[PDB]
């Protein structure tokens, strides 16, 4: 990643082993769970875009998602193309050459190449666009590996509030509420609700149905 | 595409 | 977070994976205990709001305590916003906003904004704000999960007393004495504890029922 | 308010 | 904690996963037992009063105990009120005030009064003085918490004479000799020993008895 | 005092 | 490995237990999977000839792989020798020779050799041919040690549309589509993709076939 | 202990949570085996008297073996009395004060007397003195709780070679050969090593008798 | 071990717990398969003579091999002697002495003396030296301690071609081909073997016969 | 004597 | 070539 | 010799 030294300058380090490590094991025991993409977004600090391709070359399953993070990446890379062109010719000697869409993604760019743009001023930050592209590819992917709809959610006769409220919303971040959490809820708890009416926090809800 | 099935991130067609 | 660097400047440096792996390792364990807390208020040391954001989110489970504690940091972020309105217009080029209610969340304000803020003379503790509205929160959380109440905990005939003064402040902690702990204590102990009287440390009544 | 049901933290409406 | 950095100055740095993780776990394994002590010793070392206040805060059981320090902190604060007052009137602006009994256990006292206070020339320990607040504590209760009697230590007819030592020498340290050892000792052992008399080092009396 | 019972380490009355 | 230190100059650093102890547990877990191959790309970054032949002679098992990948260092470096020959004579007093393809491999070439080579302007990155020859060996071996072929991946009547896209996908990656996908799917899925057409993401195919 | 900083100057820093966690591990998985001596010498390199302290009272178990070290520990600072005197009358103000006996075991010296023993020129060791008694006390417990004598072990009918010599030359490193190591052998590999003679290597009399 | 500081100088520093930790674990589980010897010449990079003593006394296992490795570096440090040999007399003040055959162990050489030995220009690299003894050492257990002959390893009917040529070379690296390797192959895979002819590659052999 | 029965490690007597 | 059966790496013939 | 069986490393005889 780019970090900034002791004495006051940004410099490219080596990514730690547990960062790897971390991301193969969030990855392995907790799949495509919403919380698993900030772990990215917070592993992945300072990272460049061969540091993310690593990342996301360490996981060994899920490679439907792979895909899907690969075709996300290439209709980002053609849009970055379509609205910044670059010329081409001779790169200019001691010169930094423009961003592809194809650079960002790592693929042609080389690690000099991105630590040229990263380390500038004003930089071009070629990391947060890839992580930006990354991220639109993991949000798809969680979006769309939700178990259930948030209109299956349904609480039980016998289950306490607090798990229904628990899977409601688990399920309502996985699939990115006021009035379908109380339709959704049983005779029970619903009896004391409707009484309570609008303008009433959750605590309220979950205070006086516990 | 910038990326094609079957091989790595980071390698061209 | 924001550290303070060996040359002697405070720099933001990227968060560690113990940080991240800490908290989820401590919330997974130990739930919404009161320790919990203090753990929160300690692995976030020196954090960014963006930084407390990414803590927030590693969390997978108890979204209902999530959602309490959004609702707080909403209220907050009004009560900010009432007390210190901010004007609008342009932002003046290469100066330093003020901190909107939203700001202090993260919602809005990016990374630069917030070292931007950190790094002033006098600085604009943002961090310090919204860990202080986080924190409102889980002791808000904290207190409402409380499994039972104070009148609650009795001592039993076969258990010590030790066990019992144990619980009686384990819960005392959750919901945040002298009469009472007397009160709720077997007529063994008590006993000899009604005979001691007023003015006795908690070990005069321990070691005498010991 | 600043945070809504359904989005992660830190974003906007 | 309160650290030399590098360069050659004392600064604070922000408490270490590390620290917290190795408390709590030792807190947990070890309950109580004598050794627990170093260890707060050890780990807390140059810590400031609010890292021992997170310290203490996060374990999650023995809160007797937690409540035994509480009084025992309170009844120290007391006795540095009593021995050092201090004046009240208008804190000299950018100016150090003195530090109340109240300041060393950080309940009114900021973390920046605190690091003001250990980075002056003389420095004002405060951190010191809490440490010595809070290990009288844990003297206190590792002495009352211990299992048995110095003597109900006895050794068994079939059990060596080893177990005999380490059981007595556990419980003599738990509790804060040379006659009293061989009293406790069955007529085997005892045998040898009574004619060995006095001037012999504990290991000519296992090596006789061995 | 300066701790009471019921609130954590570090808060005045 | 050669690193930056906070000066702001490279300098070689030993090499961490970390990396070995991470490396040993990826090949002893993971075996030779493709992501196996990233990891050892991420481990060894910035590491000398003689450590990435550390890294090698660490793993205990396997020893036909490594005999592939003995062959294939010798195949390149005969290349190597072939494209660049290097004169003999005597070695200038003071002076850096020319490394010769056993050399890159870290046989003839001792460690001051190489740091003399990698702390160069411009620098002969011996660590970085070396470890494209070592790559050349790990894809040749990952490549025929794929289990199955692609063609033998089709869809089972009761398996979900995600497990055989993630098999066929891991299969995939593992020998280095589109019309191959849906050939292997059974009538179920198929009878909704034939009717899709082509121009769909893969995304599309599975969430229709959801 | 007392290190080197990155500037080039010799400070104390706080012992690590490792030390202390490595240690009570050794001890606790290895007992007192021969080689958790050296431990204790790795893991305490340039450790101070307090630290060393902490370390010894990190343990919690073999308090027999304690107080054996607490003997071994005053016989020596005796011993340092009795050929290092020291005057009394008033310590010099700003000055150092020469290290007692008890000085060394960190009994009356504080931590700062410590340091400015330490770092001077020429500098007073007392943390290497404290390092010799407490390993002279170390060895001497290791010494004397060595499980069986030399001339116990013995080889028998079935078992290898290789095991006989492992429990031979394991015994006598716990206690501190040529000619008793043939003389405990069984007929069989006896009649072979009597064949060889004097002058052969423990590895010709174990590979003729492989 | 002797390392570079950030300041750009070549400072002695101690050893870390991890060294000790993988190096006894590494002899613990993989007892002395060759792939330990590169791990102590990859944990073991710039340590001092008594550095390496610790990580040899660390281990508590396999006493025998320690005595091979003890009379090896006797040997080698009688052909030291005998090579360079180093005048008596008064060592001058202030000034470096020559390393003996028994220095370079450790075992008459401080580390004063070493570090001496080590920083200087040209420097004295006892620590090389005394790695080269120890090495020489563990490459002569690890041959002798081979559990089979390279003529024993044999093909079995049902055994895949993969498993033998792994165990081969597995051995052959435990005592350190091309016709051997087919003479132990069972009729099958041979037959297509023998057809091959001279001039295949390993992967030829192993593909042909998969 | 330095050291005691009874104490921890770097107390007087 | 540079490396042979039955050595470790980095060895010569 | 420099190292003797019964001893350990580094201690001359
Ligand atoms: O203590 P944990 O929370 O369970 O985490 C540890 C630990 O982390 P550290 O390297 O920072 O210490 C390990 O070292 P130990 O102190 O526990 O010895 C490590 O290696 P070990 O095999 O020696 O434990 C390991 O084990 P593993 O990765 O196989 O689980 C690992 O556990 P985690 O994976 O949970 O982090
Ligand atoms: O090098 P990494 O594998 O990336 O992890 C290291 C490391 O482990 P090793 O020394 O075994 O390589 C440290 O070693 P110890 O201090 O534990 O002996 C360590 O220590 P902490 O756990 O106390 O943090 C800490 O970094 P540092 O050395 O600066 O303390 C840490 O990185 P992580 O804990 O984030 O994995």
């Amino acid at each position: 990643p780019i970090v900034q030294n002791l004495q006051g300058q940004m410099v490219h380090q080596c990514i730690s082993p547990r960062t790897l490590n971390a991301w193969v094991k969030v990855v392995e025991e907790k799949a495509f769970s919403p919380e698993v993409i900030p772990m990215f977004s917070a592993l992945s600090c300072g990272a460049t875009p061969q540091d993310l391709n690593t990342m996301l070359n360490t996981v060994g399953g899920h490679q439907a998602a792979m895909q899907m993070l690969k075709e996300t990446i290439n209709e980002e890379a053609a849009e970055w193309d379509r609205l910044h062109p670059v010329h081409a010719g001779p790169i200019a000697p001691g010169q930094m050459r423009e961003p592809r869409g194809s650079d960002i993604a790592g693929t042609t760019s080389t690690l000099q190449e991105q630590i040229g743009w990263m380390t500038h001023n004003p930089p071009i930050p070629v990391g947060e666009i890839y992580k930006r592209w990354i991220i639109l590819g993991l949000n798809k992917i969680v979006r769309m590996y939700s178990p259930t709809s948030i209109l299956d959610i349904r609480q039980g006769p016998k289950e306490p509030f607090r798990d229904y409220v628990d899977r409601f919303y688990k399920t309502l971040r996985a699939e990115q509420t006021e009035t379908l959490l109380v339709q959704n809820a049983n005779p029970d708890c619903k009896t004391i609700l409707k009484a309570l009416g609008p303008g009433a926090t959750l605590e309220e809800m979950m205070t006086a149905c516990q | 595409p910038v990326l094609f099935p079957g091989q790595p991130f980071g390698q061209p067609p």
